[PDB]
DNA sequence: CCCTCCCCTAC
DNA sequence: AATGGTAGGGGAGGG
């Protein structure tokens, strides 16, 4: 898996943009994910918290 | 009722023995009381290779008297037992049965008359 | 081509009324019509990979019996007889079920002529040809007919035991799993069927052409009222016995008539085989092989048996009493009656379109004196030592390397003295000069300042540094499907298809032999999911697979019929599943059948209507569920008849072939991960977990190439593909013979149960010569027959049809020879004064030269396939192990096809066509051939080689010290002497050669094996001991190979005890992986006298059913228990420790002494009592937290710094290894997980599967973690800390 | 101490 | 409801 996936104990969506990219994670944390949603079943990464 | 496989070899035993009263009954030019009942009340049963080779001295066995049996599966009903060539455990297994050559069988036809196992036994 | 071509995967039988493409008449009763005839389906596939159901007409079950007429009839009274005889039958046959017309039972009754296949019959003999319409009731008539329930008289059957099917397939040269030719054919109603979507998803150019070119559609085209679709497939056709072309091509010979083949007037007997002899060239050829050739060599045979006077006396009193009284003497030309006006008689394949539709250098000194040559040269020296009396090479008798074992004790077995002496310093005997030792008697004199040096030298420099250094576009297989269930269980009581549904159905088609190309993903998951659960499940699963479409739906019906629609759709040829009887297909069937009430077995049935009962053969065999035109392997059943495993499990075997390792949940903890509102994860798992297993099972079927082998076999020896795994070598064997002699317009007799009951017994047996059991040091030569059977048969020709009779007995009325009984002619005998041959046990043969047997040519082409097959997996040496692999199955299948075809005879139990004497003979035979090779090897004085061990053709031939060099050409000269003594079949090879052997009893031997001189590394070859035997545990054979390699190897018998007390000292510690003392054995339920004499796991099963009625065991399946400690005098039955109660027992420990002495002793002692050593000997010699004897906190003496630290030491390895066998079940957890996180290690430690040991492992590392001992040390670290 | 039943293997 | 024979050995329970 080359691409980061969110997971909130209802389904899990993929993740693109460079914001999220550029840099790393560790499964476990939680962080808040904004953006807007991409052409397929993808969330783009605007900002992060 | 059901064939099973142990009334089988039972079944394969009585043929056996019916086939030998048959072929001595077949073979009547052996003379009377001399070469005929030398192994009267022994059974004798064939193990490993014999140098006369089994088929042949079974009809040795089978005219001269005697019943002859294929398969030891009971240790009681066999008084003499035939053995060329026996390992170490089955000396060990087979002790104090009368185990003896099976030139035995030959030279008691040969001589007309029953010979004792104490020359011929296998041991020594 | 230009012929239509359908592959005969299924067949079957049913009964309809009789049409316009059926006979409705009668050739003996014109005037009386049909109530039913037989029609036979066919379910084949056309060479584009399209499914098409096949009827087939006209097809009737036949049988012959003896004819009650004569030769000399008119052609007018033998119809007037033979319309009798049929309104006789039939009026006792309906009589007995309980004139009239409306035929229904008995079709048809014939006049043919035949030669009787039981027995020496040279003359043509009539038979009658009775036709049954019900092929169902054959066995009932043929009982009834050998009662003698119709007619007075017993009369005798012949032609009654091949089944009808079979028996068709013979008559019209048709092979299973092989093309059928037709030249034309008659279509049903729709030219393509569509239950959904099936006309146009499979329409394809291919089917365009072919059917334009084969159809019309105002002919071939039959009417929708009449002839509706019966079965669910793309094309159903409907065809004749004219239409199908697969006949006109067989050679049929008339030379059993007379005596032919001696006149002089006038090999690939099978076709089969030629197919596979051009298969197998084809795949050599891909290699760049050479051609194929084998080199005969002449035999310079004489033979004369033990009694050959005897029997020859006996032969000429018999030709004495059966001869006529002077008269001329009998001839090969006049001996048949000729003009006997036979031409008016049909043969049997002629009477076949008959009843047909019929469808319109340094100096010595100053002053030296030199002595004599030496007597001996360098290569001379050996030959005289040799010939003085000692052997060539004094190979070490096993010793002990210290000599503190030796135990100054007499070493002996059974009477027999062995001398063990040590190779140390201490026990060597000193130098004696002339015989006599040499030693000082006096008191050693030590005198005052003397230097001594050490003599032992060090190791070289260059030793230490070498240390340092190192350290087609033609369908020709079969669709296959896979199925798996998953079952939400309530607590922990595994599926029950009675309480819990079905949740999850994962299939997978084989997209290797899948044809069509359809749009399909190949793999589909099925799940039940009512919109009243939790939403956004669907999502989530998508997302989750997002490789293989999901499908959902509301009910476990509907999803059920979705399922039987896409079996419709896909339309495979084979289901399969791990355990199709209580998971799987099995559980959906026992569902739909109990709360369903739905008869699901009927939809995935290829045949909408027309269809019993149950079949307790097939569920204890193979394959208990039967689905009309699908086959259904048992496929866990099929690993255990093709690998020999010892637990049989999924994830086992998968680890043992595919080498990969699958982690195993209780259904409970699949229960708990399957639930709504669970995380991702767990779904994901479960998936995975699932297809995983769908994907190994597949992979393990491809791997173990059953399908092709099946396929392979089928259609070599012409039955279909079921019948190849479903019914016995005696349905191989009877369709062989079937096929070979309707050639030669032979009949075949049928006894009945009491016939073969009343037959004669078997006395002869084969020899099975009393090895000595003794330590072989010396290489041993073992030679053994190739086919020594098949060879017999060949040679000799022993066959049903070369029999003249016992020779004692022999009469011209009546004689007994199997089990019937006939009459020989008046001259018999002395015409055959010559060709003829007497068997050892008094059977006379005829010869070659006036009669080839049907048998020897079978046996003859089934020999020269396994040659060829044998020569080309010696050609390749190590470039492909799977091809060599196949080929080896491929030879042990013809090899047991031989052994079978042997083996129908002397089958005196549950057989069909046995014959006692003719098996008696072949023992008998090869008996003799034995002990005349046995007599060569030992008479010739080149080498005093002596037999010490005989199989029934294998022969162990001593070599004492012979180098194992010169070994070899001896071995082949002794092979090719015995060859050559021999007759042209009979051939013998040098196979390997026995090195190191050690002889423990008949059946029992294990020794080094060397191939070829070009081998280094010896092959472990154990036959009969513990090592291969399954009913031990992998302790004891790990520890029986290891005793055994380095007793071989090292042969010194200190190193074996030291190992064996290491290994003794390690299991009354603890320290075992408690994985390698399990026992594995079958445990058969109702096939137990008892429960008193149920055996050790009986009692197991037994006590998991009383918790659980669904934990029944299939027929013949291993299951696992330990025996853990128990009183003194209690049973070994009784405390029968399962491993799952085992590892949960907290206060369980496994009995030590009981394993180590029951387990170890007995084979240790008898694999060494032969040296002259017992390992009972061996076995018996061997209050405080630390080992002062005895002391709170359990300590004597205090030594805090040391204390502490080795509990430090101790705590901080058990952690490690901990967490390493954590660690390593995340990785193993990550194939279903994808995750290396939190919420994977939680299901890793979930695994509980009993085939790994790193499951065993991190129980013990657990229990050792919560044992007592972890908190006394803890409490013992405190209280020392304290300070 | 020997027989019977069950298990397993070699041909 | 179907089953190809032969032989041989070993271990547990009851005599
Ligand atoms: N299940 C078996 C195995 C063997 N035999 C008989 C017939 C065989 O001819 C003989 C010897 O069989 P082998 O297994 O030693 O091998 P083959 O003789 O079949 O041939 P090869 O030595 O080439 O393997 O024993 C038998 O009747 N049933
Ligand atoms: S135990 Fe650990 S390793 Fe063995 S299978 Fe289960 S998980 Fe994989
Ligand atoms: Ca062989």
């Amino acid at each position: 898996s080359d691409e980061i996936m969110l997971e909130d104990e209802s389904g899990r969506v993929l993740l693109v943009g460079d914001f999220i990219r550029s840099t790393p994670f560790i499964t476990g944390v939680v962080v808040g994910i904004l953006g807007m949603e991409a052409e397929a079943g993808t969330f783009q990464v605007l900002d992060i918290c | 009722t059901v064939y099973t496989r142990e009334a089988y070899f039972h079944e394969k035993a009585h043929g056996q023995t019916l086939q030998d009263q048959i072929l001595k009954d077949q073979y009547k030019d052996q003379i009377s009381s001399q070469s005929s009942k030398i192994f009267k009340n022994c059974v004798i049963y064939i193990n490993g290779y014999t140098k006369p080779g089994r088929l042949q001295l079974h009809e040795m066995i089978v005219l001269h008297g005697g019943k002859f049996l294929h398969y030891l599966s009971s240790k009681k009903t066999v008084t003499h037992i035939v053995a060329s060539n026996l390992p170490l455990k089955k000396r060990i297994e087979f002790a104090n049965y009368k185990v003896v050559s099976p030139d035995w069988i030959v030279d008691s036809v040969k001589e007309a008359r029953l010979l004792p196992w104490q020359n011929y036994s296998l041991t020594s | 081509s230009d012929y239509f071509r359908i592959q005969l995967n299924n067949q079957d039988y049913y009964m309809s009324k009789p049409t316009f493409l059926d006979p409705s008449h009668g050739e003996s009763l014109p005037l009386n019509q049909f109530s039913q005839v037989p029609n036979i389906r066919v379910f084949g596939a056309l060479p584009t990979g399209h499914q098409v159901l096949c009827h087939v007409h006209g097809i009737l079950p036949y049988m012959f019996i003896k004819y009650d007429g004569q030769i000399t009839d008119t052609s007018t009274l033998r119809h007037q007889r033979c319309a009798q005889v049929h309104k006789t039958l039939e009026v006792k046959i309906r009589a007995s079920f309980k004139k009239l017309g409306n035929l229904n039972f008995v079709a048809d009754v014939s006049v043919v002529k035949g030669i009787p296949f039981y027995g020496y019959h040279v003359g043509w003999n009539l038979f009658y040809k009775i036709s049954l319409l019900n092929p169902s009731c054959l066995s009932r008539i043929s009982e009834l007919i050998r009662d003698g329930k119709i007619f007075g008289k017993k009369f005798e059957i012949y032609e009654s035991h091949i089944p009808y099917l079979l028996q068709w397939t013979a008559d019209f040269n048709l092979f299973g799993c092989s093309w059928i030719n037709v030249d034309r054919c008659y279509f049903r109603s729709p030219v393509l069927n569509s239950i959904l979507d099936i006309d146009k998803l499979t329409i394809n150019d291919d089917l365009q052409l072919l059917l334009d070119r084969f159809c019309d559609f105002k002919c071939n085209v039959l009417s929708r009222r009449d002839f509706p679709r019966v079965g669910n497939g793309l094309i159903e056709i409907d065809i004749l016995p004219q239409f199908i072309k697969n006949r006109e091509k067989l050679q049929h010979r008339d030379i059993h008539h007379d005596f032919l083949e001696k006149l002089g007037d006038i090999k690939p007997y099978v076709s089969s085989a030629r197919d596979m002899i051009n298969e197998l060239t084809m795949q050599r050829e891909e290699l760049s092989l050479k051609e194929y050739k084998e080199p005969p060599e002449t035999k310079r045979h004489v033979h004369q048996w033990q009694s050959s006077g005897e029997f020859e006396a006996f032969y000429k009193k018999a030709q004495h009493k059966t001869s006529t009284f002077d008269g001329q003497i009998p001839n090969f030309e006049n001996f048949i009656d000729k003009n006997q006006k036979f031409s008016a008689i049909n043969t049997p394949y002629e009477a076949l379109p008959q009843l047909w539709p019929r469808l319109p250098g340094l100096r010595y000194g100053k002053r030296a004196f030199v002595y004599g040559e030496p007597p001996f040269g360098y290569q001379d020296i050996l030959n005289k030592l040799e010939d003085e009396g000692f052997p060539k090479i004094d190979y070490k008798d096993p010793f002990f390397s210290n000599p503190v074992d030796l135990e100054n004790k007499p070493y002996a077995y059974a009477g027999k003295r062995f001398e063990i002496s040590s190779t140390h310093v201490s026990t060597r005997i000193p130098v004696q000069f002339g015989g006599e030792t040499v030693s000082v008697y006096n008191k050693p004199t030590f005198d005052m300042f003397s230097s001594w040096k050490y003599a032992l030298k060090p190791p070289t420099y260059d030793a230490v540094q070498k240390w340092y250094n190192k350290v087609s576009s033609v369908h020709d297989s079969l669709t296959h499907l896979t199925l798996e269930i998953h079952a939400n269980t309530r607590s922990d009581k595994i599926p029950d298809p009675a309480i819990d549904e079905v949740s999850m159905i994962i299939w997978c088609l084989e997209e290797e032999t899948f044809p069509l190309d359809l749009d399909i993903a190949y793999e589909g998951i099925m799940i039940v999911h009512k919109a009243s659960e939790d939403s956004t499940f669907p999502t989530k699963i998508q997302h989750c697979i997002n490789e293989i479409p999901v499908m959902f739906y509301e009910s476990e019906f509907e999803m059920f019929e979705a399922l039987t629609d896409l079996v419709l759709l896909l339309d495979p040829d084979i289901l399969s599943g791990f355990e199709i009887h209580n998971f799987s297909w099995g559980y959906i069937i026992e569902r739909c059948q109990k709360i369903h009430q739905f008869d699901i077995v009927r939809e995935l049935a290829r045949v909408k209507c027309q269809i019993k009962l149950s079949d307790t053969w097939g569920y204890a065999h193979s394959s208990g569920i039967m689905i009309t035109g699908r086959h259904m392997i048992n496929i866990w059943r099929a690993l255990r008849s093709d690998v020999n495993l010892t637990q049989y499990t999924i994830e086992s075997a998968a680890f043992n072939i595919l080498h990969k390792r699958l982690p195993h949940f209780s259904f409970e903890s699949l229960t708990n991960m399957w639930n709504a509102k669970k995380s991702t994860t767990e779904l994901k798992t479960v998936l995975n977990y699932w297809l995983s297993r769908a994907q190994i099972n597949i992979q393990l079927l491809r791997k173990q190439d059953y399908i092709a082998r099946n396929i392979e076999q089928a259609r070599l020896i012409g039955i279909d593909f079921h019948s190849v795994y479903y019914r016995g070598s005696q349905f191989k064997v009877e369709s062989f013979l079937i096929r070979i002699c309707k050639s030669e317009s032979f009949i075949l007799l049928s006894p009945g149960k009491k016939d073969v009951r009343k037959q004669k017994a078997l006395e002869c047996v084969p020899l099975v010569m009393e090895p000595e059991s003794a330590f072989y040091k010396s290489p041993l030569i073992v030679l053994d027959f190739q086919s020594l059977y098949p060879s017999i048969m060949i040679g000799y020709n022993y066959c049903y049809s070369t029999m003249i009779g016992r020779v004692r007995e022999i009469n011209l009325t009546e004689n007994n020879l199997g089990v019937s009984k006939f009459s020989l002619p008046r001259n018999i005998l002395a015409l055959l004064k010559n060709d003829v041959t007497i068997a050892p046990n008094g059977v006379v043969y005829a010869k070659t030269s006036v009669r080839k047997s049907t048998l020897s040519k079978m046996l003859t082409d089934i020999l020269d396939v396994r040659v060829m097959i044998k020569k080309t997996m010696n050609e390749i040496g190590d470039d492909n192990t799977t091809l060599k692999r196949l080929l080896n199955n491929k030879q042990l299948a013809l090899k047991l096809l031989a052994n079978v075809t042997y083996g129908y005879t002397s089958a005196s139990f549950s057989g069909r066509m046995p014959c006692s004497d003719l098996a008696d003979s072949i023992v008998q035979t090869g008996r003799e051939t034995l002990e005349k090779a046995i007599d060569i090897i030992e008479k010739d004085e080149t080498w005093n080689a002596k037999v010490v061990y005989g199989d029934t053709d294998s022969l162990f031939v001593y070599l004492p010290g012979k180098t194992a060099i010169e070994a070899f050409s001896i071995g082949h000269a002794m092979a090719e002497r015995v060859t050559q003594n021999n007759p042209k079949p009979i051939f013998l090879k040098f196979e390997k050669v026995y090195h190191p052997s050690i002889l423990i009893s008949k059946k029992r031997y294990v020794g080094f094996s060397y191939e070829s001189p070009s081998q280094t590394l010896p092959i472990f070859d154990a036959k009969g001991i513990e090592t291969v035997r399954r009913d031990g545990i992998p302790a004891q054979q790990k520890i029986i190979e290891k005793c055994i390699r380095l007793l071989f190897q090292t042969k010194d018998l200190s190193k074996i005890k030291k190992y064996l007390q290491n290994e003794f000292f390690k299991i009354q510690i603890g320290k075992v992986s408690a994985q390698d003392f399990c026992f594995a054995k079958e445990v058969k339920l109702g096939a137990y006298k008892s429960e008193k004499t149920a055996p050790a796991g009986a009692v197991v099963v037994k006590r998991r059913i009383n918790e659980d009625h669904r934990a029944e065991p299939q027929y013949k399946e291993r299951i696992p228990y330990l025996v853990v400690k128990g009183k003194q005098g209690q049973l070994l039955r009784e405390r029968c420790v399962s491993p799952e109660e085992f590892l949960e027992g907290e206060n369980l420990e496994l009995d030590s002494e009981y394993y180590i002495n029951k387990i170890l002793i007995p084979p240790l002692d008898r694999l060494f009592n032969l040296i002259g050593i017992n390992v009972g000997n061996w076995a018996q010699e061997i209050c405080g937290e630390e080992l002062k004897i005895c002391s709170l906190c359990d300590d004597c003496l205090e030594k805090r710094s040391t204390t502490t630290l080795s509990f430090l030491i101790k705590k901080l390895k058990r952690q490690k290894e901990y967490q390493t066998l954590k660690t390593v079940c995340r990785t193993c957890s990550y194939r279903y997980t994808s995750d290396a996180g939190i919420e994977n290690d939680h299901i890793a430690s979930k695994c509980n599967s009993y085939d790994c040991p790193v499951f065993y492992s991190r129980v013990k590392a657990e229990r050792y973690l919560r044992d007592n001992q972890s908190v006394q040390r803890e409490e013992a670290l405190i209280s020392l800390n304290d300070w």
